[PDB]
């Protein structure tokens, strides 16, 4: 309960400091700001890259949180079959990186 | 479509079904349908056109909610018995939501909305793929949790599928939709039959990827994808309209081919529990089948439509595609009938 | 059972309901998707933390890797009709019925 | 369902062993030395009946004999067991690294005014024999008659009767 | 809706018109709520207005089906004196069906609702007296 | 503490075999102040 | 429905007491039309691809007859077996209870009732 | 009420379900979907838990929601009544199932459910010098070689599928 | 079907996590070892009609052992018993159910 | 399988010294012979208890006592 007592605690100074720096200067008479970038009418364009490259983080990512439990699995007796599944696990990601360099992936957005 | 990404694909659907199959654990089966739906992903894709990335935005989504119903069911599973092997289940809850969610995933009516449309977006390849292979592994799955279906539940979705499938493939005049409503009346036909005697499910099924293989070989090798080319064929190649005409006759059941070996059998099966109205209802429905069957070899074979002038290029040049397997596997749908009793083999 | 296991199909039960009618693009499907993984995720973690078994704690995390490669498939089915009518309605998509 | 059957509290009233963690943990090698042979026998117990009601007045041997432990630590050595304890206690994670001097002067002591030897590494951790004078239970678990099993196949395999006999197949 | 059908066979043929009346008229009214349901979902009605009108439309046409043909099939079955007649239920069924002509502004199409619905009901009537299992239980 | 209602037996185990059970959390400390309970079950989860 | 015969030697297409049955013959009818079979398959590659029936492709139409003629031996064999295995269950569960199987007493014709309608 | 903890962040979470089940618009929805992420690991954190809800924050949420957002950020362009109507039927529901439950203890829906708190399944021993859900993890390498094997070859199919099918042509 | 790879060629992939009792990493034990070894014990090569007719009572056990309800119908008419007779006031909780008791070590 | 060498590793330095930083890794535990140290290291830790078993009166190799000689002793570990 203290570590939520510790969010609660540092969510609600976020929260002092956010009110102080939203609604602490409305007490000033300064101004009303009628206001009538690049982007004049056109719609934003769709770069397929950047969806790729955060599709190709998400994938490893995923097989990053595979590859994870090693330092607790380093205790485990059958140490042979630990190391056969780790070696040919990050030999996957070498071969899924590339993969990703052959066919195109990292061109234009290298 | 580079070949070596293309049997590396193949290979993987093929593993995918296969761990369906040879599996002991229920993490394993979600796993080899996961697997499955993801590498055959690809094979809907391979024309690369809109109307390919509709049909498989619905299979994606349809497949997609089946498997986390499938994952309700193995959660409530787990949760009444504590036990992960692939058998009957210990919750009727767990029977229930697996029965829709595997209804789901083979397109059985009224759960049969994506069946007719995606068929018709894809291409013949991915079609045969989708309407043969498909069908094995859920066969599977509910072959080894029959002492656990509910009996009401299945042969409602069967009889609904059936009617609905004869009911929707009479008025459509496209190959694949007919196709596809044809699909769905067989996965009812053979659906029906499972909780009473699952070899006669098996023989089905193993009869119906067979004709269904024949009649898509067939229909890429015509290059006919709607009912007009397909009766302007009758310029290129007669035999080939021969052929087409004896396995649709042999598609409506009509003795002595090989399409009345299930059904009859399967009514063998249904008065052996004392069951007389429904195998004559699934008749009828089997005779609506056969009435647009009767409908496509009219305009295929029996008449003679008028064709175009081009038929006489077409008339030099002889049929150069890889017509794989066409004769036997369109010999073992219309003369296996003397023998029947091989389905022995399936025990 | 206990109570949280209620919750969490009440919870399973609401992303169903609003996985099917929906009236907005893929989106919102594939977000309801995503409370459908979750809400199985919480229930088997509770499930396997709460009868001790041990070897079965393989089960959520791959639970969730193998549909989230899944999902990955689902964007980019998304950004294909991104890429073909502009925007990823689903009243676009009736051009397969006839 | 039948009723569970439960001993009273006056089985359960004994001296208790008021001491803190540090104070267990600096002579816990000592105490796996000296008192071994009635915990191996409380312990074979408790393993074999798994059923505290059967193993109670054996634990209670044990709970003798470990004050029968602590006291031959008070009334001797003392002051080194003191310091030992205290040095160990101060430490939050309670590590045995950290006190290595006091230690072996608790060691040296010991050996000099009884004689416990502190084990080695990996003297504790081997599996030991006792010789108890209690029955082997042969239902452990109060289960009854297991089914009886179906009937296996025998015999020939003779040739098909009269073929398939699938309506009009005589082969 | 299963125990509804349990409690329209459970009151005798003949006997007692009101109660066999209302277990029609449910069984009518949950048919017709059931089709209307899936009519919406599956046609988009144009308005709420007009789809529940499109439903209460069907469930009241559903509803009187039910009613009528309970109410003819006991009427019949009191004057003839014989529960264990299917020609009892054939009345109450083309009754259903003049009501469902009626309804649908039609008369041949009443006819063969007639036809068809009074064959159904002696059906019906012939699996009640000799046991006729259309869902049968897995035996052998 | 009810001697009063019918239909009770005392110490009626819910396990119809006569094997000895692990005792639940709710089983020991289910009839003593909240605290109690809460230093129990989630005493070790809640320490820092 | 032999889900709990099988299960003991699992994925054997001909088991050790398959070798105990008559093997079928190779005159056997079902395998002469599992040949024909083999023959009408070969006839029909021969014609669609537009080539001399009866003549073109003789090594293909052996192959094609052969390939055939081996796999309805085959299972033919699987089929033997398995009606074997399900006749001699059948004897056995029928010899090991004779409490639901009572023999009926035959009663001859001279004194059981039929009853007679006339046709007239 | 401190020791029903769980089960109120389990309405928590029903609450979080219902702040993206009408679906008003995507970002929003993500945004209650993201505090339901975070509740619901949450009730996996108090259960004792913590490697398997530091894998719900580290990967579900600050991982792949994260792509889900950088995919929603290429469409719904910048600046309803069912939906609010959705959003007070199921407020009615599930207060009305929370007075059922705190109320009765007990309420029937599929099964047999209780309300009382959830206290009492809890264990009082000792798992001894380890965690067991962190040798639980651990025994992946040790134990699951077929389970890696497929979940290796599905990752990398899973390339070959993100590789082929948005390349377009 | 069910194609048995594994009982022919003889590789173990899912056997060991299949069942709850089977063996795990420093032979931790389940909340119901005891209750499934027993009814997998009862439950073994007599087929599954006459595992669920005749072994009814062990599955039942580990079910109660898995779910435990009756306990907790059990112990919710305690506590409402308790609730009820601190609102009459008959009878009063001892000083060892609230705190104050000098624990047993 | 000279000069190509040469030319992977001044085009592309980095690849290169990943791919022989990763055969090495393939190579080395099995050439390197303190593989089965680790793995006595690793069998012999005592995370649970080694629980006595029962004497009937025959069985030389296990001791009545942990100070006796007879018995897995970890001196292997005291040297190195």
């Amino acid at each position: 309960m203290n570590l939520m007592i510790t969010l609660l605690t540092n969510f609600t100074l976020a929260t002092l400091l956010v009110t102080i720096a939203f609604w602490l200067p409305q007490l000033n008479v300064y101004s009303e700001k009628t206001s009538p970038d690049p982007m004049g009418s056109a719609r934003l364009p769709f770069s397929m890259k950047f969806f790729l490259v955060a599709i190709t983080f998400l994938l490893f990512d995923l097989e990053i949180a595979l590859l994870l439990p090693l330092p607790w699995a380093s205790q485990t007796t059958n140490l042979n079959t630990m190391l056969t599944m780790a070696l040919l696990l990050i030999f996957l990601l070498a071969v899924s990186l590339a993969y990703e360099w052959t066919q195109k992936g990292l061109e234009w957005t290298e | 479509m580079n070949p070596i990404i293309l049997i590396i694909i193949l290979m993987t659907v093929m593993l995918g079904t296969i761990i369906v199959m040879i599996s002991t654990h229920w993490l394993l089966i979600w796993i080899g349908f996961e697997m499955n739906m993801l590498a055959i992903i690809p094979i809907m894709m391979k024309k690369h056109n809109p109307r390919a990335t509709e049909a498989s935005t619905k299979y994606f989504l349809t497949q997609s909610t089946a498997s986390m119903l499938l994952m309700m069911a193995i959660i409530i599973n787990l949760m009444f018995s504590g036990q992960w092997t692939v058998m009957k289940l210990f919750n009727p809850m767990a029977s229930m939501l697996m029965t829709m969610a595997l209804a789901m995933k083979l397109g059985m009516a009224p759960f049969h909305f994506w069946v007719p449309e995606v068929t018709q977006g894809i291409p013949l390849s991915s079609g045969l793929i989708l309407l043969t292979w498909q069908k094995l592994a859920p066969m599977s799955v509910l072959y080894q949790i029959l002492p656990s279906i509910n009996l009401d539940l299945i042969l409602t979705l069967s009889i609904l599928s059936i009617t609905i499938g004869g009911w929707g493939g009479l008025n459509q005049t496209q190959l694949r939709k007919i196709m596809a409503y044809s699909s769905i009346a067989h996965m009812g036909w053979m659906t029906a039959v499972l909780l009473y005697n699952p070899t006669m499910t098996l023989l089905n099924l193993i009869i119906y990827i067979i004709m269904t293989s024949t009649m898509f070989t067939l229909f890429m090798a015509n290059s006919t994808t709607t009912t007009l080319s397909l009766s302007h064929t009758w310029n290129k190649a007669p035999i080939m309209t021969i052929l087409v005409l004896i396995t649709l006759l042999s598609m409506g059941g009509l003795p002595p081919l090989s399409g009345f070996m299930p059904k009859w059998m399967i009514i063998q099966e249904m008065t052996k529990n004392d069951s007389i109205i429904l195998p004559t209802l699934m008749a009828i429905t089997a005779l609506l089948n056969l009435y647009f069957y009767m409908r496509l070899t009219y305009s295929t074979a029996l008449t003679m439509f008028p064709s175009t002038n081009n038929m006489k290029m077409k008339w030099q040049f002889p049929t150069t595609k890889r017509m794989t397997l066409l004769p036997t596997m369109t010999v073992l749908s219309t003369m296996l009938l003397p023998l029947t009793p091989i389905l022995s083999i399936l025990e | 059972m206990s109570l949280v296991y209620m919750n969490i199909m009440m919870a399973f039960t609401v992303s169903l309901t609003g996985l099917l009618m929906y009236r907005s693009h893929l989106m919102s499907s594939l977000l309801c998707l995503e409370g459908m993984m979750l809400s199985l995720f919480i229930l088997a973690t509770l499930m396997i933390l709460n009868s001790h078994f041990t070897l079965a704690s393989m089960m959520p995390i791959i639970l969730l890797v193998f549909a989230a490669c899944e999902a990955a498939l689902g964007l980019s089915l998304l950004v294909m009709v991104s890429n073909t009518y502009g925007t990823d309605y689903v009243q676009n998509l009736n051009l397969l019925q006839c | 369902p039948g009723i569970v059957e439960l001993p009273s509290l006056e089985d359960l009233k004994v001296q208790e062993v008021k001491v803190s963690s540090s104070v267990l943990k600096a002579a816990a090698h000592h105490y796996g030395a000296q008192c071994d042979k009635p915990n191996k026998e409380f312990m074979l117990c408790r393993w074999e009946e798994k059923d505290p009601r059967r193993c109670l007045e054996e634990g209670k041997l044990v709970n003798q004999c470990a004050l029968e432990f602590f006291r031959q630590i008070k009334r001797h050595c003392a002051e080194p067991f003191t310091e030992y304890w205290t040095c160990i206690d101060y430490s939050g994670l309670q590590l045995f690294r950290r006190c290595r001097k006091e230690q072996a002067q608790f060691d040296k002591c010991v050996l000099d005014k009884l004689g416990w030897v502190r084990p080695d590494l990996g003297e504790l951790s081997k599996v030991t024999k006792v010789k108890t004078d209690r029955p082997l239970p042969e239902n452990p678990y109060h289960s009854r008659a297991r089914p009886e099993p179906n009937p296996e196949v025998e015999g020939d395999l003779k040739p098909a009767r009269h073929g398939s006999r699938l309506f009009f197949w005589t082969m | 809706a299963k125990t509804l059908l349990h409690q329209y066979w459970d009151i005798p043929e003949g006997t007692e018109c009101h109660r066999k009346t209302y277990a029609a008229t449910s069984i009518g009214g949950a048919s017709g709520l059931v089709v209307s349901a899936y009519s919406v979902a599956l046609k988009t009605p144009t308005s709420f207005l007009e789809g529940v009108a499109r439903t209460g439309r069907y469930t009241f046409t559903a509803a009187a089906i039910g009613a009528i043909f309970g109410l003819t099939s006991c009427i019949s079955a009191q004057v003839r004196e014989k529960p264990d007649d299917p020609l009892n239920y054939l009345i109450g069924g083309c009754a259903g069906g003049l009501t469902l002509g009626a309804r649908t502004r039609s008369y041949g199409i009443g006819a063969a609702a007639c036809a068809y619905m009074g064959l159904t009901a002696a059906l019906v009537k012939m699996g009640q007296l000799e046991g006729w299992k259309v869902f049968a239980e897995p035996k052998v | 503490i009810m001697k009063d209602v019918p239909g009770w037996k005392v110490g009626e185990s819910v396990f119809h075999t006569t094997r000895w059970v692990t005792p639940m959390m709710g089983e020991l400390y289910g009839l003593r102040t909240g605290e109690e309970i809460l230093s129990s079950t989630y005493g070790f989860i809640w320490y820092t | 429905m032999m889900t709990g015969r099988q299960a003991r030697a699992p994925l054997q297409f001909l088991p050790d007491e398959a070798r105990s049955l008559p093997p079928p013959k190779l005159t056997d009818p079902r395998l002469a039309y599992i040949g024909f079979l083999g023959y009408c398959s070969g006839l029909i590659d021969n014609a669609i691809r537009r080539r001399p029936v009866l003549s073109a492709g003789l090594h293909r139409q052996f192959l094609y007859i052969t390939s055939f003629v081996f796999v309805g031996y085959y299972l033919l064999k699987r089929q033997d077996y398995m009606y074997a295995v399900r006749d001699h269950d059948m004897f056995s569960y029928i010899k090991s209870h004779p409490e639901d199987f009572p023999e009926k007493d035959k009663k001859t014709y001279r004194e059981v009732f039929e009853e007679f309608h006339p046709v007239r | 009420m401190m020791t029903y903890i769980v089960f109120i962040l389990s309405i928590i979470f029903v609450m979080g379900f219902v702040g993206f089940s009408s679906k008003p618009s995507p970002i929003y929805g993500g945004l209650g979907l993201i505090v339901s992420g975070g509740v619901g690991c949450g009730i996996v954190l108090n259960f004792g838990g913590s490697f398997l809800g530091l894998m719900v924050f580290l990967i579900y949420l600050g991982g792949m929601m994260v792509v889900f957002g950088y995919t929603t950020a290429m469409a719904t362009e910048q600046y309803n009544k069912v939906v609010l109507g959705t959003f007070i039927t199921g407020l009615l529901m599930e207060f009305l199932m929370v007075y059922y439950v705190l109320k009765d203890k007990e309420v029937e829906i599929v099964f047999k459910f209780n309300g009382m708190g959830d206290w009492v399944i809890y264990d009082t021993g000792d798992s001894g010098f380890f965690s067991e859900e962190a040798m639980g993890i651990a025994a992946l390498y040790s134990y699951g070689t077929w389970l890696v094997i497929v979940t290796g070859w599905s990752l990398l199919i899973g390339v070959v599928v993100i590789m082929e099918i948005t390349r377009g042509n | 079907p069910f194609f048995d790879v594994q009982k022919k060629l003889g590789v173990d992939l899912d056997h060991w996590m299949t069942i709850q009792s089977a063996e795990q990493p420093h032979r931790i034990p389940a909340r119901c070892h005891a209750f499934e070894k027993e009814w997998i014990e009862c439950a073994h090569g007599i087929g599954s009609i006459r595992a669920e007719k005749e072994c009814k009572i062990e599955f039942e056990d580990f079910r109660e052992c898995l779910l435990r309800q009756k306990t907790m119908k059990r112990l919710n008419a305690i506590k409402r018993q308790r609730d009820k007779l601190i609102k009459e006031g008959k009878y009063t909780p001892p000083p060892h159910h609230s705190g104050q008791e000098d624990l047993r070590p | 399988v000279a000069a190509f060498l040469k030319n992977v590793w001044a085009k592309e330095p980095v690849l290169v010294a990943s791919f022989a930083i990763a055969g090495l890794a393939v190579i080395l535990p099995t050439l390197s012979p303190y593989t089965k140290y680790s793995l006595m290291i690793n069998r012999a830790t005592p995370y649970n208890y080694p629980v006595p078993l029962r004497d009937d009166g025959n069985m030389p190799d296990v001791p009545s006592h942990p100070q006796d000689p007879q018995g897995p002793s970890l001196e292997w570990l005291k040297r190195l």
